[PDB]
RNA sequence: AGACGAACGGCGCGUCUUUAAACCAUGCGUCGGGAGCGCGGCGGGUUCAGGAUGAACGGCAAUGCUGCUCAUUAGCGAGAAGUUUUUUGCUUUUAGAAUUG
DNA sequence: CAATTCTAAA
C-alpha cells in the first residue's frame, strides 16, 4: 500500500512546513531561533542565516499592508533548511507550550462564563467568539439582560483581571489574542493530520508487521513479547522510511525484527 | 470541550474520534481509559451541582 | 500468612489463590512498565492495559 | 535439603523409612475380641491367620 | 486496641503508602533450592 | 590431615592443598551467644569532590576493651526412651436414612 | 433444631 506511506510522508513534509510557517508568522519562535544559532555559534549555511536576519528586520520594521505577502515570500523562502530532529522537536515542544500556556488563559476564562453563570454554550459561541477582547462580552452582555446577563457584574471583575493577565501575555507574544489563535489553529491543523498520518500507518502496517513476525513461532518466547518487539523496532526502522526504495516493505524489516527478538530471548529467556 | 461544540460528557467511538481529530487536534482532549474517567472526576465539582 | 503457601513438595503448594493473582498483576504491571520505557506505540499499551 | 526436594518432584527415591498407624481400640471402650476377620486380594501372599 | 467505634471510607493513596512498608517488585516467591 | 565459603564459633557440606581462593548469588546448610549502660569500631549507607576514584560523616553496627549492677523457658492431646531427651497428630464438607426431646 | 448412629458424592 505504498500510496499509504508516500501520502504519510509528502503529508507529514507539509505540516513541519505548516508549523514553520506559522514560526515565521510568530515574534518570539524566531527570537528562540536565532538565540539558539547563536548559542550554536557551511558559508551557504552563513548566507542563508544572513538573508534570515535581512529577512526578519525588514518584516518587523514593515509591520504596517504588505507585510502579508511578505510573510508569504518569507514562507517560500524560509523553507530551504532541512529541519534536525532534536531541533524541531524542541522549537515544536517550546512553541506547544506557548500553546499550553494560552490555553490555560482560555480555560480560565470560560470557567469564569460557563458554570459560575450557567451559560448557554450556542449563545455564548456565538456572541464571545470573534473579539476576544472587547466590551462585546464585558458590559454588552448586561446590555441585553437577558436571564444569564443579571448575575454578571459579580463575576465581570475577575474576568476584567483575567483578560488583563491575558492581554499581558498578548504582548509578551506580539501579534493579538485573534491572530495568536489563528494561527494556532493553523499549526494545531497542520499537527491534526500529522497524527492521522501515523495513526494511518500504524493501523495498515500492523497487518504486515504481525505477517513478518509470525515467521517465528517455535522460539520459547511468548508470542506477546514477539509481537511488541517486533512492532518497536519496526517503528523506528520506520520513523525515517524511504519511499524511493524499489525493494518491498518486508525488506526493510527482517534484520530489525531479528535483533529485537534476539535481545528480548537473551534477555528474558 | 472549550468553544469548539464539544460536550463534556458527548462518548465518541473510534471512527467519530477519527473526524473529530481531524476537524480538531486541540480542544478535543482525547483521553482513553481508566486514566481518562478519572481525570473527568477531577473536573466535577459538588457542591455547586449540588 | 494470611495467604500461606505450604510448601509441602516442591512448586506444589497448599495455600489461599492469592498468591497466583498477585503474581498475575505485578507481571502485566511490569510488562506495562517495559512499554512505557520502550515508547512502544498505542495500540500494544492499549492492549496492555 | 536443596537438591532433593527437586529430585523428589522430579523422580522421587525415598529412604525405607518406618511409620506406624496401627489400629488403636477408640478410648472408652472395653470389649473382648470374639471374631477377627481377614481379607486379602487375590495374588497376594497370605498369613498364617488366613 | 479498647476502641468505641469503627469509622469507613475510602482509601487515599497517601494512605495506602501509609499502612504498608515498601513496594513489592518481583512475581518470584522462594529461592527454589532453598525456601528461603 | 589442614585451608576458604556475608562477622565469631560448633557441627553439616562444596571445593583447594600450605595458598586463599573457587563455586554461588537478599554471596550455601544448622545451633549458640546470663545481663543492661560505657569505650572505640568489622560491616554497610549518606554528603562532598575527583573524573572511575579520594576524603569526611555518624542513624546503626560485628571480633573485641576498661568499667557500673537486674537476676534465670516451655501450644494441646496420645506414645516412647532415659531430673533429660524423643515420635505423632485428619477429607472436611455435601446430601440421604433412622431415633431422641 | 441441639445431638446420636449408619450410608453415599467430592
Ligand atoms: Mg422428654
Amino acid at each position: 500500500t505504498r500510496e499509504g506511506e508516500i501520502d504519510i510522508a509528502k503529508r507529514i513534509e507539509d505540516g513541519i512546513n505548516q508549523v514553520q510557517c506559522s514560526v515565521a508568522e510568530y515574534p518570539e519562535a524566531i527570537t528562540y531561533l536565532l538565540e539558539q544559532y547563536d548559542r550554536v555559534e557551511p558559508e551557504l549555511a552563513r548566507e542563508k542565516f544572513a538573508e534570515l536576519r535581512a529577512q526578519y528586520v525588514v518584516t518587523r520594521d514593515t509591520i504596517k499592508a504588505t507585510a502579508q505577502e511578505e510573510i508569504l515570500k518569507l514562507s517560500e523562502v524560509f523553507k530551504q533548511f532541512r529541519l534536525v530532529p532534536k531541533q524541531f522537536d524542541y522549537l515544536v515542544n517550546s512553541m506547544r507550550v506557548m500553546m499550553d500556556r494560552v490555553r490555560t488563559q482560555e480555560r480560565l476564562i470560560m470557567k469564569l462564563c460557563v458554570e459560575q453563570c450557567k451559560m448557554p454554550k450556542k449563545n455564548f459561541i456565538t456572541l464571545f467568539t470573534g473579539n476576544e477582547t472587547s466590551d462585546t462580552w464585558f458590559n454588552a452582555a448586561i446590555a441585553m439582560n437577558k436571564p444569564w446577563s443579571e448575575k454578571l457584574h459579580d463575576v465581570s471583575e475577575e474576568v476584567h483581571r483575567a483578560l488583563q493577565k491575558l492581554q499581558q501575555i498578548e504582548e509578551e507574544t506580539g501579534l493579538t489574542i485573534e491572530q495568536v489563535k489563528d494561527i494556532n489553529r493553523r499549526m494545531s491543523i497542520g499537527e491534526a493530520k500529522a497524527r492521522r498520518a501515523k495513526k494511518e500507518m500504524v493501523e495498515a502496517n500492523l497487518r504486515l508487521v504481525i505477517s513478518i513476525a509470525k515467521k517465528y513461532t517455535n522460539r520459547g518466547l511468548q508470542f506477546l513479547d514477539l509481537i511488541q518487539e517486533g512492532n518497536i523496532g519496526l517503528m523506528k526502522a520506520v520513523d525515517k522510511f524511504e519511499y524511493r526504495r524499489g525493494y518491498k516493505f518486508s525488506t526493510y524489516a527482517t534484520w530489525w525484527i531479528r535483533q529485537a527478538i534476539t535481545r528480548s530471548i537473551a534477555d528474558q529467556a | 470541550g472549550g468553544m469548539t461544540n464539544l460536550e463534556r460528557q458527548q462518548i465518541l467511538t473510534e471512527e467519530q474520534y477519527l473526524d473529530a481529530l481531524e476537524e480538531f487536534g486541540d480542544e478535543f482532549d482525547a483521553k482513553m481509559g481508566a486514566e481518562a474517567i478519572q481525570a473527568l472526576l477531577k473536573s466535577m465539582d459538588l457542591e455547586q451541582e449540588c | 500468612d494470611l495467604r500461606p503457601l505450604v510448601p509441602l513438595d516442591g512448586g506444589r503448594f497448599a495455600t489461599s489463590d492469592l498468591n497466583d493473582l498477585y503474581r498475575r498483576v505485578i507481571n502485566r504491571n511490569n510488562r506495562l512498565k517495559r512499554l512505557l520505557d520502550l515508547a512502544a506505540p498505542d495500540i500494544i499499551v492499549r492492549n496492555e492495559k | 535439603t536443596p537438591e532433593e526436594k527437586l529430585l523428589r518432584a522430579i523422580f522421587g527415591e525415598k529412604a525405607s523409612d518406618v511409620k506406624d498407624s496401627s489400629l488403636r481400640v477408640p478410648n472408652g471402650v472395653s470389649g473382648t475380641v470374639i471374631d477377627v476377620q481377614v481379607f486379602t486380594r487375590d495374588g497376594v501372599e497370605k498369613d498364617k491367620r488366613a | 486496641e479498647e476502641f468505641d467505634a469503627i469509622k469507613i471510607a475510602l482509601a487515599s493513596p497517601d494512605m495506602i503508602r501509609s499502612w504498608s512498608f515498601g513496594e513489592v517488585k518481583k512475581p518470584e516467591t522462594i529461592n527454589y533450592r532453598t525456601f528461603k
